[PDB]
DNA sequence: CATGGGTGCGCCAGACAGGG
DNA sequence: CCCTGTCTGGCGTCCTCTCACCCCATG
């Protein structure tokens, strides 16, 4: 009876490895609810806990709050200290009530909160040790197989969800069958599912290599980039510090031993080794193994990178459905456009009259010398207005009144440019002029521009029916505002 | 249990092992309890409930009693009054005294006080008599009663319960016409007559020609005669007539017929019996009719001549339903009948799964044991006699006598699944052993 | 005490052509025959008509 | 049916009264209705201006009395420590 | 559902409508088949009998269809293992 | 406790599931047979009238005992073997044992007769519809005799039903019990009085020409309309109906 | 306390005597 | 042994619903 309260604390704590005090608040908690059940009024329960004897007491607990909302379980602060004057807000008052019996109701209902907290204590505690795991590849026992998801056993009342999206596109897995995942996420949610494991995500990829190649796990050899489709192909771009290590060799080891056995347990997905580079281009040709590329040419203000390949090469170069250029694409972090070796210079003669047409028409230039400007690297109006002046006279046959000419031609075009698309559209011309008659909002402004009404003028010299067509303008509408612009241009 | 064992320390008592229950009863019934009698074996500590009663019936024997006492002094002392009448009468002098001395009054020795002095005997009889019978009442009431061997006391509840009507009760005339109360229909639905007034009970014709009973149309015909005579007695009561036409309907209502028995006369009754004896014969007015000796045809038809209702008994009937007339007028009376005590709410029973026998695993027998109805040897015949096999494998395996069978049945049924795991009648292994306690040495072979 | 099941036509199963079968529920413990009565009288002969 | 029924259209400021209410229909225990008599709290509107702190002040109102009161008054709408301007209404100041 | 007389103008034993019947009927209760004609929330008896009258069902077919759809489970297995 | 929502639950399982009735003395295999259930206000097993024939069953007093197939092969059986539709002819010869037994043949023999003069004597009748019409508005009698024009089909073709229509001197009530009668069966079934003999011809040669089901929803038709017009008739019994002989007192 | 010992049914049918 | 009379055994409808009462006796 007294010694047997004592005799399960001991056990459960040394069990567990959980504090004594934390079962006893739950169970003090249980005996409450249990209590509460038994009245057929909503009453307030205080159960306390001798921690030496067993015994219990029971109350009916009066919250101590400045404001009662609940007269039943609820007391005001000066009528608390009536009673006691050593209470205060958030305290509770008692009142002598007969404690509930330990019936196996009690029993069943103590059990229940008792495996709570050891879900709370035993396996929280069990998860922050197992660290690694929460975020290593985790095993577990397939439990159930729905049409949506996969639960994972894990053991210690632990179960793991892996999601039809984190599954590979060929697995079939059966009740019983062992599967490994990564641990991407846990979620502390009052129901449902609390530890997620993928298969199809890169992190897959990191950990199986982490675990194959001793080298990356004793950090010689990091791992920068990860690309993936799952169950088909991966691309991984490896790095070492030490010169006596290469990192592609170690990976793929002897005869390709490592490799295999990461892709035998991807179901046969295809991993392509790469060694990264911190030269961008450099980086990308090794991604785009096993194609051989004949040049790149980088556009940095896209983040875009153009690759010429031999037009034997094309088809492995973009490979099936595009799947090489899209995961070297995803592993640099580049837009890349496979092109052939005539096609890209198709594209830069077609780029460079592009811009010789620009400048002759906006800069008021020959075409020989926008043929120069091209062939010193300038491409757009806005290089030509804003680079330092420097590299301007750094060009043969530029002096300082001619950049400064040039200079001030490329930004009255780019003003002119910009005017005019504010005056078709209602960026700023439209949005200010069109924009003046009160109630013209934005949109208006710009189906205004589009109707050819640019100004406060124009849409002074409007009728209602020619305005009538312009969705969201009402014939009311319409008046008003060709008054408004009629009173601000005509008698202003 | 860990907590169930720790009960002692948490709250007290010891532990919970006997379990704690109370008889509760069953259902079925409802009523209102009317009486409580409360027997306590001698010795045993009377409660709070069984000493209630007994003050009650203290109470009520001790008032009673005291009552005799009273009521038969009353009459005592209204034979002193009456005696007291003549021979030294006081007529002021006689309650200026109290009550209990009127015997030493001047008056001689005559029969008057020698009366006086028997009446005195009786009297002291009484006082003495109700002494030594009010100590022998509190000593039947205080004291215990002999019981059975080992039993404290003994409560017994009298529920009384009201049972109306319903479809199902039997019911039945007094010549032989059963019948199960089929319909109990709204008052529109009835046939009505002409005047007005629904018939209360539609029974069915085609019992009269085969099971020969024809004694019951002309009491139907006898009592339509004597509840048009009370139809009449009423419209010449209810319009406040005074004592005459009374009597004078009423006359030649008792006197119609040959030469018979009654000869009775109104003249002798003196206008104030004549309307109590109308306002017993409003409702109606009865008829003698005796064995063998009974009322003729022409006497009833003589008597429906005293009312005005048709000679052939039969009044043409409207529809309820249709409100269009019945054709070939039908035939309407008053029929006394009986409700008879085969109920339907003491007969009707249903069974899912109840408590089952000891010797022979089988549902247990009857209504008051919660039991199951006999599946009999012909019913066994009347399957083997279709092609119905699976229906009687389950009738005499699964439903009735194989517990591991029934169960497996229980939870396929509350699971879906309509299945049955065949096993063996567990009576067919009693069948084993008892041929196998003789020296006979029945087997299973294979 | 004014308030009873106000009915309604759940449907018309027209079976075919030129018949129909019009169904009313719910009705009180009564009003069935009623308005049955009412309709298959008033149908009968009150309703006009060329012939 | 439209000939049945054509053929039947010939047939067919002391806040309120809660406020001006005196404190004995507020159905409280003996004793609670009894001590706030004892503080001149004739009206409904009298308690509500009273504040939880004021209540606990009075001779003999224990917790449990206060408690009642509280759900009392909230089973009406009302809570402690209300102002109402203008209270008592001149048509109280008479009795 | 009242009368039967077609499922066993379809079936001439009236005892073989019964097995076939029940093997129907605990093929589409427990082991979760859709019914080959649409019902009307009736129960699954009045469904295998419903399916006997269309004449889709009968002994033949449901020995072809176990037939077929264990050759198919084992072929599943076969072509999972090799 | 039987709350609201287990009457629903009731209904859903009740439904499509046949019960073995049961007559406590079953000396033949008609006294045991399978009906579906219909749900009673009430404490007492409604059971079909013809059904009671099979039975011995009047309803003077009896009971009977109600048997629930619980697998689903007994549902099958009763069902298919044990319903009360499947038992309509005596496994003792060939007569039907769904037999009208006696409220019926009443309504019958009232309705298919005939008398010498009534209203609508000898007027004509463009079909059994409106001889219907002519009984309920008040035109004509039940047994008033007529010329209609029915169109009876027979089905002298290997099963195709050949309409024959012409003008049968009839009553009222033989036109009215026409338009009950199933298409194959000749008009001269019903012309006649229709006693009890005459009506278990009736259905036996429903059952030998049109099958089963026909036979099954015209038994139903014809217990309604002889319930219906036996309600109808008023068939009484008086102490009149008894009608002594004059000769009675010079014979003896 | 524990144990210890009426005389109103009638037919069929085959086995056991009983003559024969 | 072949028929005759006697002597014992085996058997006689199915479901239900109440009730009442179950071994003395005693050294
Ligand atoms: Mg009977």
């Amino acid at each position: 009876m007294n010694k047997e309260i004592l005799a399960v604390v001991e056990a459960v704590s040394n069990e567990k490895a959980l504090p004594r005090e934390k079962i006893f608040e739950a169970l003090e908690s249980a005996l409450a609810t249990a209590t509460k059940k038994k009245y057929e009024q909503e009453i307030d329960v205080r159960v306390q806990i001798d921690r030496k004897s067993g015994d219990f007491d029971t109350f009916r607990r009066w919250l101590v709050v400045d404001e009662v909302t609940q007269p039943t379980k609820e007391i005001t602060l000066e009528a608390a200290r009536y009673e006691d004057e050593s209470l205060n807000l958030g305290d509770y008052v008692e009142d002598q009530i007969e404690s509930v019996t330990f019936d196996r109701i009690t029993t069943q209902t103590a059990k229940q909160v008792i495996v709570q907290k050891v879900r709370e204590a035993e396996r929280a505690m069990v998860v922050d040790q197992f660290r690694e795991h929460e975020g290593e590849i985790i095993t577990g026992v397939v439990k159930k197989v729905n049409r949506d998801n996969i639960s994972l056993d894990l053991g210690n009342n632990a179960e793991a969800v892996i999601l039809r999206e984190d599954m590979l596109p060929r697995e079939n897995f059966r009740p019983g069958d062992r599967v490994r995942g990564v641990l991407y996420s846990v979620r502390p949610e009052a129901r449902g599912a609390q530890l997620f494991v993928t298969r199809s995500k890169p992190e897959m990829l990191i950990e199986l290599f982490r675990i194959e190649v001793p080298e990356i796990g004793e950090e010689v050899i990091e791992i920068k980039a990860a690309a993936r489709d799952p169950g088909s192909r991966a691309k991984i771009a490896v790095k070492t510090n030490d010169k006596r290590i290469d990192p592609v060799g170690a990976c793929v080891g002897m005869r390709g031993a490592r490799v295999q056995a990461v892709s035998t347990e991807l179901g046969g997905e295809r991993i392509d080794i790469v060694l990264w580079d911190d030269n961008p281009a450099q980086f990308v040709i090794n991604a785009m193994a096993p194609a051989d590329v004949a040049s790149i040419v980088v556009d940095e203000d896209k983040h875009t990178m153009d690759i010429a390949v031999e037009a034997g090469n094309l088809a492995q170069a973009i490979g099936r459905n595009g799947q090489n250029v899209r995961l070297a694409s995803q592993l640099s972090g580049w837009e890349l456009n496979v092109m052939t070796v005539d096609d890209l210079q198709a594209k830069h003669q077609a780029e460079a009259h592009a811009a010789i047409d620009t400048f002759t028409k906006y800069l008021d230039i020959d075409e020989d010398f926008a043929t120069v400007l091209v062939e010193e690297g300038f491409s757009t109006l806005e290089e030509l207005a804003y680079v330092p002046m420097k590299e301007l006279l750094e060009i043969e046959g530029l002096d300082e009144p001619t950049v400064e000419a040039l200079r001030e031609r490329a930004k009255n075009a780019l003003a002119t440019i910009a005017q005019a698309q504010e005056e078709s559209l209602g960026d700023n011309k439209p949005a200010d002029d069109l924009l003046n008659l009160e109630g013209v909002d934005r949109d208006l402004a710009f189906k205004l521009a589009a109707r050819g009404v640019c100004t406060l003028e124009d849409l002074a010299e409007q009728g209602i029916d020619d305005l009538a067509d312009i969705e969201g303008l009402t014939d009311e509408k319409a008046g008003a505002l060709i008054m408004a612009a009629r009173n601000i241009c005509w008698f202003g | 249990t860990p907590e169930e064992k720790l009960l002692r320390a948490i709250f007290g008592e010891k532990a919970s092992d006997v379990k704690d229950s109370s008889l509760r009863v069953p259902n079925g019934v409802s009523g209102t309890v009317i009486d409580v009698q409360v027997f306590t074996r001698d010795g045993v500590e009377k409660d709070k409930r069984a000493l209630e009663i007994e003050e009650m019936q203290l109470k009520q024997a001790k008032k009673d009693l005291s009552e005799e006492l009273q009521i038969l002094e009353a009459g005592l002392f209204s034979r002193i009054r009456a005696v007291l009448v003549a021979g030294g009468v006081e007529a002021e002098k006689l309650d200026k005294l109290p009550r209990d001395r009127w015997l030493e009054l001047g008056l001689t020795d005559e029969e008057k006080q020698n009366q006086l002095e028997q009446l005195a005997e009786q009297y002291d009889e009484l006082k003495h008599e109700f002494e030594k019978k009010l100590e022998a009442k509190r000593r039947k009431i205080t004291q215990g009663d002999d019981l059975a061997p080992g039993v404290l006391k003994i409560v017994k509840v009298y529920l009384a319960v009201k049972r109306r009507i319903q479809p199902g009760d039997k019911m039945a005339g007094r010549h032989g016409n059963k019948g199960v109360i089929s319909k109990i229909n709204p008052i529109e639905d009835m046939p009505y007559d002409e005047n007005g007034t629904p018939v209360d009970i539609v029974l069915n014709p085609l019992g009269v020609p085969s099971r020969m009973n024809i004694g019951q149309i002309l009491e139907t015909h006898l009592g339509m005669a004597a509840k048009g005579i009370g139809d009449k007695i009423n419209a010449m009561l209810k319009q406040q007539q005074e004592v005459a036409k009374l009597r004078e309907f009423i006359q030649r209502a008792y006197d119609l017929g040959a030469d018979v028995r009654q000869k009775v006369d109104l003249s002798t009754f003196s206008d104030e019996e004549v309307m109590r004896l109308a306002e017993n014969l409003r409702k109606g007015m009865p008829i003698a009719t005796p064995v063998f000796d009974g009322a003729k045809e022409a006497e009833i038809k003589e008597l429906l001549k005293l009312g005005d209702l048709p000679t052939s008994g039969q009044i043409r009937l409207y529809d309820g339903r249709t409100g269009e007339q019945f054709e070939r007028p039908v035939t309407v009376g008053y029929m006394y009948m009986l409700k008879l005590n085969h109920l339907v709410d003491d007969k009707m029973h249903a069974r899912s799964t109840g408590s089952y026998s000891l010797v022979t695993q089988q549902p247990l027998g009857g209504k008051a044991q919660f039991g199951g109805q006999r599946f009999g040897e012909m019913e066994v015949w009347a399957l083997e006699a279709y092609g119905a096999a699976y229906t009687l494998q389950e009738m005499l395996t699964v439903k009735s006598d194989d517990v591991n069978g029934r169960t497996k049945m229980y939870k396929n049924i509350v699971d879906g699944n309509h299945q049955m795991e065949p096993g063996m009648p567990e009576s067919f292994n009693v069948l084993l052993k008892e041929i196998r306690s003789l020296g006979i040495n029945i087997e299973l072979e294979d | 005490v004014t308030e009873f099941l106000k009915p309604r036509l759940v449907d018309i199963e027209q079976v075919s052509s030129t018949h129909a079968k019009v169904t009313l529920e719910p009705l009180e413990r009564g009003f069935g025959h009623t308005l049955g009565n009412a309709l298959r009288r008033i149908l009968l002969s009150s309703m006009p008509g060329c012939a | 049916a439209t000939i049945l029924a054509e053929q039947l259209e010939a047939f067919v400021p002391e806040f309120d009264p809660i406020l001006l209410r005196p404190v004995d229909d507020l159905e409280l225990t003996v004793r609670s209705a009894n001590c706030l008599k004892a503080e001149a709290i004739h009206y409904i509107g009298d308690l509500v201006q009273r504040t939880e702190v004021e209540l606990l002040k009075t001779p003999n109102l224990g917790k449990k009395s206060l408690t009642e009161i509280k759900d009392v008054l909230a089973s009406r709408g009302l809570s402690l420590g209300m102002r109402l301007e203008n209270w008592p209404p001149a048509s109280i100041a008479d009795e | 559902r009242v009368t039967v007389q077609d499922a066993v103008e379809k079936i001439g034993n009236r005892f073989d409508l019964v097995l076939v019947a029940a093997r129907r009927a605990r093929q589409m209760q427990v082991g979760g088949k859709d019914p080959l004609v649409p019902e009307e929330n009736d129960k699954t008896t009045v469904i295998a009998l419903r399916e006997i009258e269309e004449g889709l069902i009968n002994n033949q077919i449901l020995d072809v269809r176990e037939r077929q759809e264990q050759q198919e489970q084992e072929a599943a297995e076969l072509q999972a293992v090799t | 406790r039987e709350e609201a929502v287990v009457w629903d639950i009731l209904d859903e399982v009740i439904r499509e599931h046949p019960v073995l009735l049961n007559r406590a003395p079953t000396l033949h295999r008609l006294g045991i047979q399978a009906f579906e259930p219909v749900l009673i206000e009430g404490k007492a097993i409604q059971l079909h009238p013809l059904v009671c024939a099979a039975y011995n069953a009047d309803f003077d007093g009896d009971q009977m005992a109600v048997h629930v197939p619980l697998t689903l092969e007994a549902q099958l059986e009763a069902r298919a073997l044990m319903m009360s539709t499947n038992n309509i002819l005596s496994p003792a010869n060939g007569e039907p044992i769904i037999v009208p037994s006696q409220d019926v043949v009443l309504g019958l023999y009232y309705m298919t007769r005939d008398c010498v003069n009534a209203k609508g004597e000898g007027m004509v009748l463009t079909g059994p519809k409106e001889a219907e019409r002519l009984y309920r508005s008040g035109l004509a009698s039940l047994h008033a005799r007529v010329k209609v024009r029915i169109t009876e089909y027979e089905k002298d073709a290997n099963g195709e039903l050949v309409a024959k229509t012409s003008l049968k001197d009839t009553t009222v009530g033989r036109a009215i019990l026409w338009m009950i009668v199933p298409k194959g069966l000749p008009y001269s079934i019903v012309n006649q009085a229709l006693g009890k003999k005459a009506i278990s011809k009736m259905l036996n040669t429903c059952y030998r020409i049109l099958g089963l089901k026909p036979t099954v929803i015209f038994a139903d038709q014809i217990m309604y309309t002889g319930f219906a017009y036996a309600a109808r008739s008023g068939a009484s019994v008086g102490i009149d109906d008894m009608v002594i002989p004059e000769k009675k007192h010079e014979i003896i």
